[PDB]
């Protein structure tokens, strides 16, 4: 977002701007501070999403060892080259007068078809090339082989996975299956989205509900003031109304920065798991997952990000 | 010190009561300010601390943390007001392609590697490891054997010989 | 407006990259207003 | 509905090189009340721009524009949509491995802030 | 913690909230950070214990 120092404080009359230029440091540190909020809002999804400086693409015939990925992958039947996880992600997730009092916002540098590019050769390296591509030069490595590799990174002989690779890719199908019902069944977990939204959307509301606020003067509206009193009795309401404002503006400058540092906080997390969970298999424990980790897939959002973590459970136990 | 010297003191408080507050509020958003920065700056002297413990002493296996691909060593050299890393890492540089099957069969038995990857030139089947292209003869002890030759996909027959 | 960008940043050689000025705010052009027809045909024309 | 505001932006190249700039207008359409014209007149979604023209290329970013778009300095001041990256395909089979061979050893840097003045 | 804007601004006094009425959108605010920061404390304790 950015706002307009002079619009919001006064109407079209110079000589509330007259009488602001007696404070005058003020909206320039605070225009100062917006930008540089607006520049590291750009800046945070840039090293959580582009982190390979290659752009990959999936083979078109799928003989991954009979494992079902078309529900991420992303599909060309589909004018939006997207996945129907990112299409019932976008259906969950849900103006003018707010652009037209001085507050505007500002589009992404990045767009959602290039940040779904970057998603989509995020899969391709991470499911065609093993791990490797994280490092140095891709190497490609077929699915049961990285499966294997996964499988001796948790203690457990690579046999077992050859022998029993029928029974893993049905489990893999049923449980990927299941998550798309799991996501629809209840909108409370995208409520971790929703808050990002409508705390920023009533933010706003808020600040431009505040201007129609007796702030120790005869009335919000500036220019009956002019129109009915006399200048040298004006300015007694003029700079009551200004502070006031001023005060507003301040407070909401204030939290905005409250909040960008637990969301950049939250961003820099995100780019952590992006380095490990996804670019290779992380030993810390409950970090990649419950259980013991398997694998992890992206998957983009509405101003934000969600993982998809393949782990690995005991089920039934025998003493001795 | 001129409003003392031209007013008269009962409108001086009239005068200068603002002038307190102003410069109280300007005081007030620099030190908030000042808190703001301070605490991202704390931030980065933690991380800083984390990557002075774990980069440095130690080698740690967190993948991209302590540089790009996989990490050798760290350096540290002071800087003013901070920290600067010469991180020492290490990346493979020439590729060449090969074929490979998950196990070998000898006679009626599976073998799987104990450590690395079978692969072939076209004639001769040999194991090397994940990082580097060393091969070796497939002998008994490189392998181990676990089930039968029917139950795996992808397998193919060859010699293991014995010492 | 390079020099715009001159008189912003304080300095004579500006590096590169976006840059910071005034709004546009297009202008009014004329004034209409608009009121009630009809003055009840007072009767002062029958008074007179 | 009333009238919309601005907010202007410049595109400059450093001041070393050249002294040809760009004017940005955030959010205005112009397809319209600009005043008058240019060298040429885009119709981006950020905002219209003009003293620079669009191309069919694909080039990295050096000065961001907004909505997948970034302008360059080539004589003249060139504007173009986002390029990614080098397309690549790496070939997929059942039986295919890519073995390394050869190998370097590098150094980076990393700047770390600590402390600042009392 | 919780706090009540209007008793501790003004006393018994009914003027004194008619007064702050003219602000009017401001206690809001403070409630719903103080009930936000007071959930969040609530909360800490489920994922560290």
């Amino acid at each position: 977002t950015s706002v307009d120092c002079t619009m919001y404080i006064c109407g079209d009359s110079t000589e509330c701007s007259n009488l602001l230029l007696q404070y005058g440091s003020f909206c320039t540190q605070l225009k100062r501070a917006l930008t540089g909020i607006a520049v590291e809002q750009d800046k945070n999804t840039q090293e959580v999403f582009a982190q390979v400086k290659q752009i990959y693409k999936t083979p078109p015939i799928k003989y991954f060892g009979g494992f079902n990925f078309s529900q991420i992958l992303p599909d060309p039947s589909k004018p939006s080259k997207r996945s129907p996880i990112e299409d019932l992600l976008f259906n969950k997730v849900t103006i003018c007068a707010q652009k037209f009092n001085g507050l505007t916002v500002l589009p992404p540098l990045l767009t959602d078809e290039m940040i779904a590019q970057y998603t989509s050769a995020l899969l391709a390296g991470t499911i065609t090339s093993g791990w490797t591509f994280g490092a140095g030069p891709a190497l490609q490595i077929p699915f049961p082989m990285q499966m294997a590799y996964r499988f001796n990174g948790i203690g457990v002989t690579q046999n077992v996975l050859y022998e029993n690779q029928k029974l893993i890719a049905n489990q893999f199908n049923s449980a990927i299956g299941k998550i798309q019902d799991s996501l629809s069944s209840t909108p409370s977990a995208l409520g971790k989205l929703q808050d990002v939204v409508n705390h920023n959307a009533q933010a706003l509301n808020t600040l431009v509900k505040q201007l129609s606020s007796k702030f120790g003067a005869i009335s919000s509206v500036l220019n009956d003031i002019l129109s009915r009193l006399d200048p040298p009795e004006a300015e007694v309401q003029i700079d009551r109304l200004i502070t006031g404002r001023l005060q507003s503006l301040q407070t909401y400058v204030t939290q905005q920065l409250i909040r960008a540092a637990e969301i950049r906080a939250s961003a820099n997390l995100a780019a952590t798991k992006m380095s490990e969970c996804v670019l290779g298999q992380s030993k810390r424990v409950d970090f990649c997952g419950k259980g013991y980790h398997l694998m992890s897939f992206p998957q983009s959002a509405p101003h934000g990000v969600v993982f998809l973590h393949v782990t690995y459970v005991p089920a039934q136990e025998k003493n001795f | 010190n001129d409003i003392l010297s031209r007013l008269d003191p009962p409108e001086a408080e009239v005068q200068i009561d603002r002038l307190i507050t102003g410069r109280l509020q300007s005081l007030q958003t620099y030190v908030t300010q000042q808190l703001i920065r301070a605490a991202e700056i704390r931030a980065s002297a933690n991380l800083a601390a984390t990557k002075m413990s774990e980069c440095v002493l130690g080698q740690s296996k967190r993948v991209d943390f302590c540089g790009k691909g996989y990490h050798l060593m760290s350096f540290p050299q002071s800087a003013p007001h901070g920290v600067v890393f010469l991180h020492v890492t290490y990346v493979p540089a020439q590729e060449k392609n090969f074929t490979t099957a998950p196990a070998i069969c000898h006679d009626g038995k599976a073998h799987f590697p104990r450590e690395g990857v079978f692969v072939s030139n076209g004639t001769h089947w040999f194991v090397t490891q994940r990082n580097f292209y060393e091969p070796q003869i497939i002998t008994t002890d490189n392998t181990f054997v676990s089930g039968n030759c029917d139950v795996v996909i992808g397998i193919v027959n060859n010699t293991v010989y014995d010492p | 407006p390079l020099s715009e960008t001159k008189c912003t940043l304080k300095s004579f050689t500006v590096e590169k990259g976006i840059y910071q000025t005034s709004n546009f705010r297009v202008q009014p052009t004329e004034s209409i207003v608009r009121f009630p027809n009809i003055t009840n045909l007072c009767p002062f024309h029958e008074v007179f | 509905t009333p009238c919309s505001f601005g907010g202007v932006s410049v595109i400059t190249p450093g001041t070393n090189t050249s002294n040809q700039v760009a004017v940005l207008y955030q959010g205005v359409n112009c397809t319209w009340r600009v005043y008058s014209t240019g060298s040429n007149v885009f119709q981006t979604r950020a905002g219209c721009l003009i003293g620079a023209e669009y191309v069919n290329n694909s080039y990295e970013c050096d000065i961001p524009i907004g909505a997948g778009i970034c302008a360059s300095y080539q004589q003249s001041i060139i504007a173009y949509t986002m390029s990614l990256g080098a397309e690549n395909s790496v070939a997929y089979s059942n039986n295919s491995i890519a073995i390394p061979t050869n190998f370097t050893i590098s150094v980076t840097t990393e700047i770390l802030p600590v402390s600042m003045t009392k």
